[PDB]
C-alpha cells in the first residue's frame, strides 16, 4: 500500500504542475500569445503521426468571460493533411457559460509570427453561429473550427523567420466587440 | 468562413 | 514511520492545489463572481447546521489594494436565520494593509444573479466607519457585515431562476472611488 | 448601513 | 528507493511551491510593489554577509512583454558598501524575448517608501542601451544595474517611517511609453 | 546612467 501511495502522488503532481502551467498562460483580454518549443521533435511527431495535434494552455475574453484555447496540426489536417499548418479556434466549457451569450460571436484573428516583424501569417474569421463550434459546450472542448490551410509547411521550413530557436509564436486576438 | 477540424 | 513521510507531502500538496485555486478566482478591479456549485448539498449542509457559512475566495481593489472576501449563509444568519439567505462583505488582512487608508470606506454592492439575466437580487450599502467590520484588520478576517436579510430562502427554492444546474452565482462590486 | 453577521 | 522516490520529490515541490509564489507576486503593467518582511533579520544576514543581496520576484511591462525583477543589498553594493541600502533593476530573461525590441530602453523609477506617506526615497534612470544589463538576456539574468547610493543606512534606522513592523516596502515603475 | 552591482 505504500508503495501505491508513490505512484500516485507522482501524478496528482503532474496534474497540479499542468493546471500551475495553464494559470502562468491564460490571459483574460481576449490576446493570447501561445509558445511552441521544441518545436522540430513536435513537427516530427506529427509527421509520423504519433501526436496530430496539440492544444495550447487556455485563456479568456475577460475575467469571468468566455474560455477560448487554440487546437494546431503541425502536418495538417482535413483538406491541409500534410501540406500545410492547420490551426484552429476553440470554444471552451467555461465556469461562467451560464451567464454569457450564446452561441459565441466575436470575431477571431489568428497569426504566425514573424520573429523578424517581417510578414506575419494572418487570418481572420467571423463565426458561424448555426456552427456546433460556437453553441454553448457541453463537453469540456466544442469541435475546433479555423483555418486548415492556414500556413504552408513549407513557409516554415529550413531557413525561416518563423520557427527560431527551434520555437514558433502563435497568436491570437479575439474582438471584444458587444461585450 | 471557419472550418471545422476533422 | 516512511507512511508519516508520505502523508506530510500529500497534506502539503493539498495546500498548494487550494492556494492555486484561491488564484485562480482572485480578481483585482473590485469586481468579484463567486460561483457556488453542488449547492443543493451545501444548502441542507446548513439547514442541518453542520456549515452555517461559507467563505468565497478573497480578491481585490487592485493589485496592491484592499483584500476581501465574502461570507455567505445558505440559511440566513441573525434576524434572518431560517428565513433568508444571508450574504455578507468581509475585510481580511492584506499584504499591503499598512500602504493603505483606514477604516476602509467603499460602498459594497452585492448581487444573487438570475440565471436569465432577468430578475438580479440586488443590495448595496455603505460601510459604517466606525464599525469594527472595517478597522484596519488584526486577525485573518474582520468581522463580516452585509445583508442579513438578502433573500428569501423561497426566491431560491424548488423551480427558480438563481439556482441551476445546481449551482448559483453571487456577484460583488467594490466602488473604486477615491482610490 | 451594513449589519454584521452574528 | 524510499529515500531516494521520496527525495526527488521534495524538490520538484519546492520549485513548483515556488513558481506559485512568483506567480502571486508578478504584475504586468510595469508597476511592482515588492514587500520584505522580517528586516531585522535580513538587514543582519546582509550586514552578517551571509546574504548580501535579495532578488524580488518576477514582474513584466505588459502580459508578453519584458520580465524583470529587482536586486536589493540591505547593506550596499560596490561604493555603497556598508554605507547605503543599494537597490537594482534586473533585466531576465523573458519567454517572448524574440519578440521584443532590445536592448531594454525603459525609464525606471525606483522607490522605498514612507509608511506614514511622507517623504519617499525616490530615485530614476534610463538605461544605457550599450550596457550589458539591458542586452538581450543569453542567462537567467542580466547583470543587476540602479542605484548603489539609494538610501543612507541611517535614514531607516531607529525610529523611521520606513521600516515598520519589521518590513520595508520597494516600488518599481517602469515607463512603457513606446511600447 | 544606472551603475551595475558589482
Amino acid at each position: 500500500q505504500l508503495e501505491r501511495s508513490i505512484g500516485l502522488k507522482d501524478l496528482a503532481m503532474a496534474d497540479l504542475e499542468q493546471k500551475v502551467l495553464e494559470m502562468e498562460a491564460s490571459t483574460y483580454d481576449g490576446v493570447f500569445i501561445w509558445k511552441i518549443s521544441d518545436f522540430a521533435r513536435k513537427r516530427q511527431e506529427a509527421v509520423a503521426g504519433r501526436i496530430p495535434a496539440i492544444f495550447s494552455p487556455a485563456f479568456y475574453t475577460s475575467r469571468y468571460g468566455y474560455k477560448m484555447c487554440l487546437r494546431i496540426y503541425l502536418n495538417g489536417d482535413g483538406t491541409g493533411r500534410g501540406t500545410h499548418l492547420s490551426l484552429f479556434f476553440v470554444v471552451m466549457k467555461g465556469p461562467n457559460d451560464a451567464l454569457l451569450r450564446w452561441p459565441f460571436n466575436q470575431k477571431v484573428t489568428l497569426m504566425l509570427l514573424d520573429q523578424n516583424n517581417r510578414e506575419h501569417v494572418i487570418d481572420a474569421f467571423r463565426p458561424d453561429v448555426t456552427s456546433s463550434s460556437f453553441q454553448r459546450p457541453v463537453n469540456d472542448m466544442n469541435i475546433a473550427s479555423g483555418c486548415p490551410l492556414f500556413c504552408p509547411v513549407s513557409k516554415m521550413e529550413a531557413k525561416n523567420s518563423y520557427v527560431r530557436d527551434d520555437a514558433i509564436f502563435i497568436k491570437a486576438i479575439v474582438d471584444l466587440t458587444g461585450l | 468562413y471557419p472550418i471545422q477540424e476533422t
